[PDB]
């Protein structure tokens, strides 16, 4: 004996329905960048490793509609094994998440490149002496970069002068100025 | 037996006013110019060579180099794809007159292209891929007589050392069998010979 | 050796650059995901000039007839 | 200048209130000596990308955000250092939006649509010493 | 192997300390093999069994590592040559157990410590598929066989820090490469048939 | 001990070659060519000549390079399986016409390996097949005086500096140890019975 196969979604029909819509909302979550469900509040109805394959095959499907731009007939289609509150909870969440889904998306279309900025921060300061000139009184900015390439996440620091943040902001506003043609 | 054939129908229109150029030479000139090309082709990194070739050519003549760039660039294209597909000396010899090379010319180059080929197709199939190509193995057989946990032991061993190459360098890989492992060894790589010896 | 996990492309004009008002030239950009030894898996990008891409393309589909005719 | 010398006086009366407290052992700081003498952990700023409601919500995305499977929007991260840095780039990316033609629009990706036709157009040892010598 | 001291005889006076003969013989055979950390991990076994101090309980397990690896070392095949290392004042009963406990481990200790020597990599798997190649960007037609041969190779986790202390190499041979080391490796057979070199 | 009486030197194209090539070099500059080599031989990251070199020998024989390479090549070969055999200058006289050289080459051979070829042997066996070498010991004796945390010591101190020689890399690393007195006199005691070990194969 041996469940069904067909639309990746035949895992959920061991779902309870009424489970549906909290599952799929917190998977999106996932797909959006916050925290995906935790296997505690479902152990009763997927094996352990059984789980790890319930998130991929309903994360996939989620991408995969949104990226196609399907119209909801062709999305209909693809469901009609599945049980009526389960097809109908999933028409709900393209709904309410399209959008958001899309946006992921375009966040991992920028991935496709050997190297993302993840965060930055700046920090600034007021130079008072040093063991060359006791009268320094100068200005500088520190920026940190958490740049992620290969997987791992590298920190870099960078230190301007306020001449150096001058040509610095002077280059991004000639970029800025191409990004708002396109944008 | 055998059948003329082109390489293939998209040349440049510049390869036939080539041949006309090759018709411009006299046999000694042509002949000359064969064998300059065949002596780089039986030698494809003296390039430099060939260049030093090219020059002196071109100054015995009195041609333009650039011509001469133009002669030499529209011939590597018959061997490129013959070479490639295996062609026939005929096949080639038909595509030259195609291109407008006198058949005497033509011939001769198929002719020395067929002495070549032999050579060239060995050259070829070195060129092939493979991943992580053996190139050096050295080897040292021994005994363990003593160790800080045993005073007497009288174990076998054998090292070895592979070098291999990977891509545009070498690594050195260093492995030790034990005395049931290398006979192990040497009975499998007894079965490879024996498999490569016989398909199907 | 190496085995692909997962492809992925985009296509894309480079539109502008700080030496360069009118760059303007399309190009083709793939991720390839591979699983090594032991199921280890990373990720390698690199970008297509578009006829770079139809040469890939082309080679692809001789491939795919020999391994037929093999 | 009458504002920067509010700034020095304060800097200096600072380093007054730092030099008269004595070097403490590590394995003895409270965590306001970890402050000053820097064996506490500072945080790196980490932005989370969050979702919020929206008022003009209408249809099947309002009776998303009126249910509690929209968090409230801070509490959506785990971390309040995490918490903060989210919330604060999310504000900042607000103000660069509002704070930012149509035929010269159009001409631009027009110009860009004719370049990508054009550049698709043009399909339009003695170990190898014996094996040289004895086994090659 | 530096012989024994009155403070580590004394320190297996703490076996008549000890619960039981089999407590006494564990401690014998996991001190044999437990490392430095081992030993720390082994010192909190001990001391919960025996409930003895941590001192008492760090020298026994110095004393009995020292002991049974010195008796390993020499190789001593007797009863006789044990009990020679033992003090005339030892606790008898207790030095008779000792002897008893040393000689069933003796033969499995030189074993166990012979397979753990220092070495350069050991070879732990060999597989190998012979294909023959039919075709390539640069020739239409081929058929050359070649064999690819698969390795797994360890070496010893201290000297890998960060790294998998296993990995993995395939290598290309042509047969021409084959038969090179073929020859190499059949030189080393034909003198171990007669059971001692050419 | 024995030595095989099969073809020691073997025949082959490239060998008939320059065999050819050897019969007409200058009987005059081989010898000095071949105690080059010989004494190169055990050198793997090193060439017998360099190419300013070959480029004298070319004009002095009016090889090509590829022509004198392969004849460099083509005398290593040789020598490396006379150190590889240990041959008898006798046996390597046979061997030497039996790949048809000729006598004033092959006698050239004999003398020149008779000398230099047992050096050259002993240097071959102290060759080593591993990643790393120790190739330097050094240390230097200090007393310590006082710390931090303790005044009025008079402790003597030892470092020593091991030189490990990487030869993957080309690279030599420098490993510095401290000892206290009982600390090296531990490490004596190892020492020690590495040597008696040493001196159990003798």
């Amino acid at each position: 004996m041996e469940p069904e196969e067909g639309t990746p979604l035949w895992r959920l029909q061991k779902l309870p329905a009424e489970l549906g819509p909290q599952l799929l909302h917190k998977i999106i979550d996932g797909i959006c960048g916050r925290a995906y469900p935790v296997y505690q509040d479902y152990h009763t109805v997927w094996e352990s490793e059984e789980w790890m394959h319930v998130l991929e095959d309903i994360a996939k499907f989620f991408k995969a509609i949104v990226g196609k731009n399907l119209p909801d007939e062709e999305i209909f289609q693809q469901l009609n094994q599945l049980n009526s509150l389960h097809q109908e909870t999933i028409m709900k969440c393209v709904k309410s998440r399209k959008d958001e889904i899309k946006q992921a998306l375009s966040r991992e279309i920028v991935a496709i490149s050997s190297a993302q900025l993840q965060d930055f921060d700046w920090q600034v300061k007021l130079a008072l002496s040093s063991d060359k000139i006791a009268a320094l009184r100068m200005p500088l900015l520190s920026l940190h970069l958490d740049v992620k390439e290969n997987g791992e996440v590298k920190p870099y620091s960078i230190e301007m002068s306020r001449e150096e943040l001058q040509n610095l902001i002077q280059s991004l506003e000639a970029a800025n100025k191409v990004v708002l043609q396109l944008k | 037996m055998g059948r003329l054939h082109c390489t293939e129908d998209p040349v440049p229109e510049a390869v036939g006013g080539d041949m006309q150029q090759l018709n411009q030479l006299g046999a000694q000139q042509f002949s000359a110019l064969t064998e300059v090309l065949f002596h780089f082709l039986t030698e494809p990194k003296e390039v430099e060579r060939f260049l030093a070739q090219l020059s002196e050519f071109a100054t015995t003549n009195q041609i333009s180099l650039g011509s001469l760039r133009s002669i030499v660039k529209s011939l590597l294209l018959v061997p490129n794809g013959a070479l490639k597909k295996s062609l026939t000396a005929k096949q080639v010899q038909a595509d030259f007159i195609t291109l407008g090379l006198s058949e005497e010319k033509a011939t001769y180059f198929s002719e020395k292209w067929k002495q070549n080929a032999p050579t060239l197709a060995r050259w070829a199939i070195g060129q092939t891929l493979m991943i992580n190509q053996l190139i050096d193995m050295e080897w040292k057989f021994g005994v363990t007589s003593g160790s800080s946990e045993l005073e007497k032991v009288g174990s076998i061993f054998l090292q070895l050392k592979l070098v291999v190459k990977k891509g545009n360098q070498t690594e050195n890989v260093y492995i030790e069998l034990t005395l049931p492992q290398f006979y192990s060894f040497l009975h499998e790589m007894e079965r490879v010979r024996t498999s490569m010896e016989c398909f199907c | 050796t190496n085995q692909l996990v997962d492809f992925q492309w985009k296509l894309g004009m480079a539109v502008s650059s700080d030496t360069c008002r009118s760059l303007k030239y399309p190009y083709v950009a793939v991720m390839l995901k591979v699983a090594d030894h032991s199921g280890q898996v990373k990720t390698k990008c690199f970008e297509m000039t578009i006829p770079q891409f139809q040469n890939f393309y082309r080679q692809f589909k001789e491939i795919a007839a020999v391994i037929e005719t093999v | 200048a009458g504002d920067s010398a509010i700034l020095l006086r304060a800097i200096g009366s600072q380093i007054r209130d730092q030099l008269a407290l004595p070097w403490v052992p590590p394995h003895l700081r409270t965590p306001k000596l970890q402050h000053l003498q820097g064996s506490a952990l500072q945080k790196p700023f980490h932005a989370s990308r969050l979702v919020v409601p929206e008022l003009s919500s209408r249809g099947e995305p309002r009776e998303f955000q009126a249910s509690p499977l929209l968090l409230p929007v801070p509490t959506q991260v785990p971390q309040p250092v995490g918490r903060v840095a989210s919330l604060l780039e999310h504000h900042a990316l607000q103000l660069c939006q509002q704070t930012g033609t149509r035929a010269q629009r159009q001409r631009l990706q027009k110009q860009l649509t004719e370049h990508l036709r054009q550049s698709w157009g043009l399909l339009g040892s003695r170990f190898t010493h014996s094996e040289k010598f004895t086994f090659h | 192997m530096a012989a024994l001291t009155a403070e580590h005889f004394a320190a297996l006076q703490s076996l008549l300390k000890a619960s039981s003969k089999d407590v006494v013989r564990q401690l014998c055979q996991e001190s044999f093999s437990s490392s430095a950390l081992g030993l720390k991990k082994l010192l909190d076994v001990t001391c919960s069994s025996l409930s003895v101090t941590q001192e008492e309980a760090e020298e026994l397990l110095q004393a009995l590592h020292r002991l049974t690896r010195l008796v390993a070392f020499r190789d001593l095949s007797s009863a006789e040559a044990i009990l020679a290392l033992f003090p005339e004042n030892f606790h008898q009963n207790l030095k008779n157990l000792l002897t008893k406990i040393i000689l069933e481990h003796v033969s499995t200790w030189r074993t166990e410590a012979q397979a753990n020597q220092i070495s350069l990599p050991r070879l732990v798997d060999l597989d190998w598929r012979v294909d023959i190649k039919t075709s390539s960007d640069s020739i239409s037609r081929m058929a050359v066989p070649t064999c690819l041969l698969q390795m797994k190779i360890q070496e010893d986790p201290s000297l890998c820090g960060d790294k998998p202390s296993i990995s993995a190499v395939t290598v290309e041979l042509s047969k021409e490469t084959l038969d090179t080391m073929l020859d190499g490796l059949g030189r080393i057979r034909d003198q171990l048939s007669a059971v001692a070199s050419k | 001990m024995a030595v095989p009486a099969a073809l020691i030197l073997r025949e082959s194209p490239s060998m008939k070659k320059a065999v050819s090539l050897i019969n007409a070099i200058d009987t005059g500059r081989f010898p000095r060519l071949l105690t080059r080599i010989l004494q190169k031989l055990h050198l793997k990251a090193e060439s017998s000549f360099s190419e300013e070199e070959e480029e004298k020998l070319q004009a002095a024989f009016s090889l090509e390079k590829q022509d004198l390479h392969l004849v460099l090549e083509t005398i290593s070969f040789i020598l490396e399986q006379a150190v590889y055999h240990n041959v008898k200058p006798a046996a390597l006289q046979q061997q030497l016409e039996n790949i048809h050289l000729r006598q004033d080459k092959a006698e050239a051979f004999v003398n020149t390996w008779s000398s230099m070829g047992q050096e050259t042997v002993e240097k071959f066996r102290q060759r080593i097949l591993a990643p790393c070498k120790l190739e330097t010991v050094g240390w230097q004796l200090n007393l310590q005086m006082a710390h931090s945390a303790q005044a009025k010591l008079k402790s003597p101190q030892a470092v020593l500096q091991l030189g490990v020689n990487n030869e993957d890399s080309k690279s030599l690393e420098k490993v510095l140890v401290e000892f206290s007195h009982k600390e090296l006199f531990d490490f004596y005691n190892k020492l020690e019975t590495i040597q008696a070990q040493l001196d159990s194969l003798t």
